[PDB]
């Protein structure tokens, strides 16, 4: 045949198209419509040849037709198998309402327009030279109905360049700094921070400045560098000496060599200069941490097999490094054991989380009061966003640390599954611990991260943050960017605290009152069953803008438990912010299983790191921020882009763009199939549906190939619903791909209606034209063959179709506009190539006979006119009388309102 | 590098045009449309008015006739022309019948005079109408050898188990010989022997005469080729033995590429209603006067209770008399004129702001 055997070579070329566009797995959200449309479909086929099988038959049976004197059917048999055979060849020649194009136009549309997305230069990267590479194809179009934007603070909203600003050591806080975070933390109370932020900058610079000369009048470093002083402080450069006691010096220079050591990062020489070194490490807080204790004078460098060569204001000596424990995300600390002589004893040094190391601290050997001045001080760095670093020693005799070295031994040196084994032998190392002080490292966000915040919330987006920080920097992070505008209220469900008192009972009972009575409160919403029915059925919409803050214990808790996980959900349904702190990858895990599945919507998982990749693959749309080292998270991800500033464009450009033209693309594919096998039946009432085909055996194979299939990849591919300029001005667009307002099963049987309703009056002119005398060919010679009103059938409904698809298309390019005239030149042309041939032996003449005939053009005409009117005028009725805001948006821009910016232009750049 | 090469169609920037259906651009697309078509359907209906024919069944003209001279009953004739409304004029209808043929079912000769009150320019085409004739079932129209058709002396070998297209139930006779035109389409010939020319009554000096030679598109006579058998191994089709009693011999072959009756047959009517060109006239314009037609009855009709008669006419640019296509031309243009009215009214009516900001669904 010719309907199945072009379609492997085109099935084949469309992924050695992908092939060549990836040297250089999951289905999407509407092919599921897709596959019950297609079942309706064959329903409809089913019936049509049911009702024909009937009528075929009932004749045969009837008064004595002129069927048997001149056709010889006298045979045994009416009904028993006679309308058998006239239902299945019936079928055979229906099958058109069989689309097997269609998993090849809906595959070729796809791919074609995740090409356009990789091939976009608004989505390119200069610095890092990474174009936003699309790892799976089928996904383009779920990039128009994501309502849920899982973010992740790692590497996605901040750049993992780490910046040394304060540190707190034995109740003092060593560091002074001002920074945009700062400058918008003072905006939010209200005072001023031009004037006070310059002269806060200068005295800043002054104080630097005589840092750098104490510093240098001190001692001589082999790496000191001006340019790498981030840190500002003066007060721990005169501690350093003798200048405030030595209570305090003892503890900076242990809190400095504590610094120093506890690393894992690896020294190389610098390219240049061979007496520079070029510390690297996966992790930038340790590099940060490295590089300050370096040039404040706790110079690191090289790497011994058995201990660390490090310069100490001058001198130049090795430590004996004993054990090192690395930092995991599920662990939060990194610690590591060495030996300090006079029997030798053994310093185990560890940093970690704020929450984590004061849970793993001693309760023997403590000053009572130096935890409070700790906390205070971590909090107040957190307050204006400086992610904590809590440090931890312990003394230990060699007797336990041999028998803990034993178990180490014993146990982490070890197979199948090591890991619990190794985590159960650190756990027991880091029962008993004495805090030292913290540190405070800062990073600015990228680039234009507020605005395009800005504008994902203004779509109706209700983007979350899984944050793993703190609690403390995650609110301010939120408030710096535009997740957490003004006149919000945060709704904080933190299991301890404040909160405890009012509520005491274990976390189980306190989280579900706190839940309970917020929820209560908030919205009359109480309930736990029904109301989740409601939440299913209401597809979303933010309203009454509120915010949520949940802890790492608050999520573990809350979504473990049954009547838990549906409180939470039904709490998590406010408008815009829900702020998740200390969580880990697991908890991201689960909490992105939970919204997609229950109350299923569409759940974008951008993320950065081998930690979150549990988040992105256990997502829908899982975009892959291509950041540090960890590019793991790249790889097993849906999608590739440089930097955050990218999603902006990702979720209101291409994927608006992708649903709009596929929920245009599929009705009307439908709808070119009905308009021609209903005019097949149309001619089957006649002839009392013996099985004679209207149309020659050659617009089978060539009505949905070449007439008619050219254009409508054209319109799902190539158009644009506004120009991206306009679609970033008006975020508010994207709104209808979140209600599912574009495609849904009512317009798809409405189309078919349509189609329906085209192919009578398409089947019905020409048979009008030839029912009073069938000699229409202003010579008498005759047509009067069913092929030739086949051809009249043929040019009005190929001519329609197209002309169907070039009304409900948004944009009219030169492109679609000449595929459609190209369209119609192949039907023509084609028809006239074919039937000047001796293979062609009963039509023979199409073109000479019927095309020269003024009556085909006139019906043809009327046909056309007849076929668009009913679409064209409820149209006209629709986007003047009830016009959407599409509508109200393009004549605004056609008006002239946004004509002033350039067509390359996107808010989400400084 | 890899940046990707910006281009004005890899960009989406395609140089287009973006069109809404602003009232300031659909009112005139609607008078446009409206005003041209209800300007072409007046044409169409002007010159088509012109055009006049005369239809006569004679069904009925071996048992339900007299040996004298009778009036065709009204529901058989139908006589429209543009020049006389109240032309009734009942034509007459004659039976001379034929005892030396044995065919009983249908015999004899038709002799129907009847009236033009006018005349047809330069154009006179004579069909024969068929009715409740079923020529388009699956099996009937899909029963005809391409090879002999095409001149081909091709066998039972290739005519018989052919592709789709064979003669299945009439291949072969019982002599071990094949029809020479095989298949149930050329098996049921019109055998009704149309004349020659009009014989007048009111002036015999001046018959109005008919050829049957260019009856069919001429690109036919590149398809259907003169047959290259030996008169030896084909029989004439079952139907056709009347015609050749004695069978096929070496001078009675039918030379089909000339034969225009047969090849306008080897079109299969597309509806019941069949109606195929069998004489025309190009030269002289029929003068208005009574003229007789003599038409032999070879072919039966009655037997499924059909219809068979005659059509004359001249015809015109769109094929003959039929107002559906002036209707819908101003039944088109009427209602976009109405619909052209009822937005203008509406408008007038539930006017509204055109960039109207602020009915936006998020603004409200
Ligand atoms: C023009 O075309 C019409 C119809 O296409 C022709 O009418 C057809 O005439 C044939 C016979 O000439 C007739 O065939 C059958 O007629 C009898 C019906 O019962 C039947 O007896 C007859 O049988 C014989 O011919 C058979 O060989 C065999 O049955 O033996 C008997 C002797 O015992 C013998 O007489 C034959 O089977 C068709 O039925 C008839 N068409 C219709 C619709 O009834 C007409 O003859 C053609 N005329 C010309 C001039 O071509
Ligand atoms: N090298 C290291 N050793 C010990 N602790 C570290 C560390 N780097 C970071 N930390 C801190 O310890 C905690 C351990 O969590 P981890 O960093 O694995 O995931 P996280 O989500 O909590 C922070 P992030 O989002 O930056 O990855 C973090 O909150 C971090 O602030
Ligand atoms: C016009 O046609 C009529 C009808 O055939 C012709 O009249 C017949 O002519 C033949 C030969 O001349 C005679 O044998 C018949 O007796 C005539 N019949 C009648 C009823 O008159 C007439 O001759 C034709 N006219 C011309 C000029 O050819
Ligand atoms: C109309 O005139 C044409 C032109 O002469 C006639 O065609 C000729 O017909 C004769 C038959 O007597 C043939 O021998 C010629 O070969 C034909 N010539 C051409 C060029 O076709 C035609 O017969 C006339 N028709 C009528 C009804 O009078
Ligand atoms: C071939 O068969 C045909 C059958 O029509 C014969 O034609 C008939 O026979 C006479 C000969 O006496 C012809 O002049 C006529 O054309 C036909 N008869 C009648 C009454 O019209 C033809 O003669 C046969 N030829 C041969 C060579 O046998
Ligand atoms: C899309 C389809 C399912 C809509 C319904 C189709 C109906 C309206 C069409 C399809 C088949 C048609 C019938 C086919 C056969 C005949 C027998 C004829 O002697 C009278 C008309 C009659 C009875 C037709 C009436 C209209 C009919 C029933
Ligand atoms: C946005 C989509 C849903 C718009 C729908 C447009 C189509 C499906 C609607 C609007 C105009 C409607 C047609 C209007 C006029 C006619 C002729 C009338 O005698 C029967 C109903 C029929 C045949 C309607 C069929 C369905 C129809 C074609
Ligand atoms: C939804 C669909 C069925 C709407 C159909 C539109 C209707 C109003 C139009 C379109 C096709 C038209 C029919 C086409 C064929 C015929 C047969 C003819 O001898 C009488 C007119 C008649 C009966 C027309 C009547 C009006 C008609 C039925
Ligand atoms: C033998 C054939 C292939 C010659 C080419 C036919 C085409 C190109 C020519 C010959 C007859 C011409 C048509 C004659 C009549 C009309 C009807 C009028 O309302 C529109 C123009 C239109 C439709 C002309 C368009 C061009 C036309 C169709
Ligand atoms: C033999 C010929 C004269 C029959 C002609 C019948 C014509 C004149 C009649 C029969 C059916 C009628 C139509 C029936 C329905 C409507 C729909 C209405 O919204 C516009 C008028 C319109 C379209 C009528 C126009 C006139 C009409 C088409
Ligand atoms: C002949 O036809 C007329 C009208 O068509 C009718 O009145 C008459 O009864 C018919 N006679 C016969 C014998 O059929
Ligand atoms: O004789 C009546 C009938 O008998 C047989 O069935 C066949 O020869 C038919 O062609 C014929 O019409
Ligand atoms: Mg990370």
């Amino acid at each position: 045949g010719f309907a199945s055997v072009p379609l492997i070579v085109i099935v084949i070329i469309t992924a050695i198209k992908d092939g060549i566009e990836d040297s250089r797995t999951k289905k999407s959200r509407i092919s599921r419509e897709l596959n019950f449309s297609v079942i309706l479909n064959f329903v409809l086929l089913f019936i049509l040849c049911f009702t024909a099988g009937i009528v075929n038959g009932v004749y045969y049976k009837q008064k004595p037709r002129s069927r048997d004197y001149f056709e010889f059917g006298t045979i045994g048999g009416s009904a028993s198998t006679n309308g058998f055979v006239s239902f299945w060849v019936a079928v055979i020649l229906y099958q058109s309402l069989v689309p097997i194009s269609l998993y090849i136009s809906v595959e070729i549309i796809k791919t074609a327009q995740a090409i356009f997305i990789y091939t976009d230069v608004l989505l390119y990267n200069a610095k890092l030279d990474y174009p936003c590479t699309p790892k799976s194809w089928n996904i383009s179009d779920d990039l128009g109905q994501i309502e849920y934007i899982f973010s992740d603070k790692t590497g996605t909203l901040t750049q993992n360049v780490m910046e040394f600003k304060k540190c707190t050591i034995n109740g003092v806080s060593y560091g002074r700094a001002y920074t945009e975070a700062l400058a918008g933390l003072r905006k939010r109370q209200g005072v001023d921070v031009e004037s006070e932020g310059r002269r806060e900058k200068e005295e800043i610079a002054k104080d630097r400045e005589t840092m750098i000369d104490e510093l240098r009048s001190m001692s001589d470093n082999t790496q000191f560098c001006p340019e790498d002083l981030t840190f500002v402080s003066k007060e721990i450069v005169e501690d350093l000496k003798g200048s405030s006691g030595d209570h305090q010096q003892k503890c900076c220079e242990h809190f400095l060599l504590a610094l120093a050591l506890c690393h894992s990062v690896l020294v190389e020489p610098n390219k240049d200069d061979p007496k520079k070194l070029d510390i690297k490490a996966q992790s930038p807080d340790e590099s940060a941490l490295v590089s300050t204790a370096r040039q404040l004078g706790y110079s690191f460098v090289g790497s011994s097999k058995s201990g660390l060569i490090v310069e100490i204001q001058g001198v130049q000596k090795e430590f004996q490094v004993l054990n090192v424990l690395e930092f995991n995300s599920s662990r939060k600390r990194m610690s590591c054991i060495i030996k300090i002589p006079g029997e030798p004893k053994a310093l185990l040094i560890c940093k970690g989380a704020d929450s984590v190391i004061y849970s793993r601290l001693d309760r023997t050997q403590n000053d009572a009061t130096l935890l409070e001045k700790t906390a205070l001080h971590l909090e107040e760095y957190a307050t204006e966003g400086l992610r904590t670093l809590c440090l931890a020693q312990r003394e230990l005799t060699w007797s336990e640390y041999e028998r803990w070295v034993k178990t180490y031994d014993v146990a982490a040196a070890s197979v199948t599954n090591r890991e619990e084994e190794l985590d159960k032998v650190t756990d027991v190392i880091e029962r008993e611990l004495i805090l030292l002080g913290g540190t405070a490292i800062e990073d600015r966000l990228q680039d234009g991260v507020p605005d395009s915040i800005a504008l994902l919330a203004e779509a109706g987006i209700k983007l979350w943050v899984l944050t793993g920080d703190k609690v403390e920097t995650a609110i301010n992070i939120g408030f710096s960017c535009n997740v957490l505008n003004n006149d919000m209220e945060l709704l904080v469900v933190k299991a301890s605290g404040e909160d405890v008192e009012e509520f005491g009972s274990d976390p189980i009972q306190v989280v579900n009152n706190l839940v309970t009575k917020y929820l209560r409160e908030k919205f009359g919403m109480s309930g736990s069953e029904e109301e989740l029915k409601e939440a299913k059925r209401e597809h979303g919409l933010p309203q009454g803008n509120f915010a949520v803050i949940i802890d790492g214990d608050a999520l573990k808790v809350a979504l473990n438990g049954e009547e838990m996980r549906r409180k939470f959900l039904l709490l998590c349904k406010n408008c815009k912010a829900v702020l998740c702190c200390r969580v880990s990858p697991a908890q991201k895990a689960a909490v992105v299983k939970l919204v997609k599945k229950t109350l299923d919507v569409m759940t974008l998982a951008i993320g950065d790191g081998s930690n979150d990749v549990a988040m992105i693959q256990s997502a829908d749309v899982g975009v892959g921020i291509a950041g540090e080292e960890g590019r793991q998270a790249v790889m097993c991800s849906d999608y590739a882009i440089g930097q955050f500033r990218y999603v902006t464009r990702l979720v209101l450009v291409h994927g608006k763009w992708c649903y709009k033209r596929l929920a245009e693309m599929i009705p009307q594919f439908f709808y070119k199939n009905v308009i021609f096998t209903l005019s097949l039946f149309w001619y089957g009432i006649y002839n009392n549906f013996d099985g004679s085909y209207l149309f020659e055996y050659t617009y089978l194979t060539f009505y949905n190939l070449a007439f008619t299939s050219v254009p409508v990849i054209l319109l799902a591919v190539l158009d644009q619903d506004v120009s991206d300029t306009v679609s970033m001005l008006v975020p508010q667009l994207y709104r209808v791909g979140i209600l599912r307002k574009e495609w849904n099963q009512t317009k798809f049987l409405w189309y078919m209606l349509d189609g329906v309703y085209q192919s009578v009056i398409c089947f019905f002119f020409p048979y009008l034209a030839y029912h009073k005398n069938m000699v229409v060919t202003e010579n008498g010679l005759g047509l009067d063959h069913r092929y030739f009103v086949g051809v009249f059938v043929t040019a009005i409904a190929v001519t329609s179709c197209n002309f169907y698809v070039f009304m409900e298309q948004y944009r009219w390019d030169w492109f679609c506009g000449l595929f459609i005239c190209l369209s119609l030149a192949v039907f023509y042309g084609w028809t006239g190539i074919w039937t000047s041939s001796s293979s062609s032996n009963e039509f023979y003449k199409g073109a000479a006979r019927v095309f020269a005939q003024p009556a085909y053009w006139a019906v043809l005409f009327v046909g056309v006119l007849f076929c668009l009117l009913p679409r064209f005028t409820i149209d006209c009725i629709r986007k003047i009388f009830y016009p959407k805001d599409i509508e109200i948006v393009r004549e605004m821009w056609l008006r002239g309102d946004f004509d002033l910016y350039p067509q390359g232009y996107d808010p989400t750049d400084p | 590098n890899r940046r990707p090469k910006e281009d004005a169609f890899t960009q989406q920037r395609l140089a287009a045009i973006n069109p809404v259906l602003t009232p300031r651009t659909v009112l005139p697309l609607y008078l446009l449309i409206a005003v041209v078509f209800v300007i072409v359907g007046g044409c169409i209906l002007a010159q088509n008015s012109k055009v006049d024919e005369v239809t006569i069944y004679y069904q009925d003209c071996m048992t339900n006739a007299t040996s004298s001279w009778s009036d065709i009953p009204s529901e058989h004739w139908q006589f429209v022309f543009h020049k006389y409304k109240t032309y009734n004029t009942a034509p007459q209808w004659r039976f001379v019948d034929d005892e030396s043929d044995d065919f009983t079912k249908q015999r004899g000769t038709c002799q129907i005079r009847f009236t033009t009150p006018s005349d047809m320019k330069n154009n006179v085409y004579l069909n024969y109408v068929l009715e409740k004739f079923a020529a388009n079932h699956r099996r009937y129209v899909l029963s005809f050898s391409e090879d002999q058709i095409r001149g081909e002396d091709a066998s039972y070998e290739t005519v018989h188990d052919a592709t789709g297209i064979n003669c299945k139930p009439l291949s072969k006779n019982a002599d071990g010989k094949i029809y020479y035109p095989c298949g149930l389409i050329a098996n049921s010939m019109f055998n009704d022997t149309f004349p020659l020319q009009l014989t007048n009554v009111g002036d015999t000096s001046n018959n109005y005469s008919l050829t049957n030679k260019g009856i069919n598109w001429e690109s036919d006579k590149k398809r259907y080729k003169k047959t290259k058998y030996n008169y030896t191994q084909i029989a004439p089709p079952p139907y056709w033995e009347k015609m050749y009693p004695d069978g096929y011999n070496e001078t009675n072959i039918p030379d089909i590429q000339d034969w225009e009756e047969f090849q306008n047959w080897m079109r299969p009517g597309a509806f019941d209603k069949i109606t195929k060109l069998i004489r025309i006239n190009k030269n002289d314009t029929l003068p208005a006067g009574e003229y007789q037609l003599d038409i032999g009855l070879h072919w039966p009709v009655l037997e499924f209770n059909g219809k068979k008669g005659i059509y004359l006419t001249h015809g015109s640019h769109l094929g003959g008399r039929n107002p559906f296509l002036g209707i819908v031309y101003l039944i088109g243009g009427c209602i976009c004129a109405a619909m052209a009215l009822i937005l203008l009214t509406f408008w007038l009516f539930g006017g509204r702001k055109i960039a109207d900001a602020s009915s936006l669904s998020w603004n409200m």
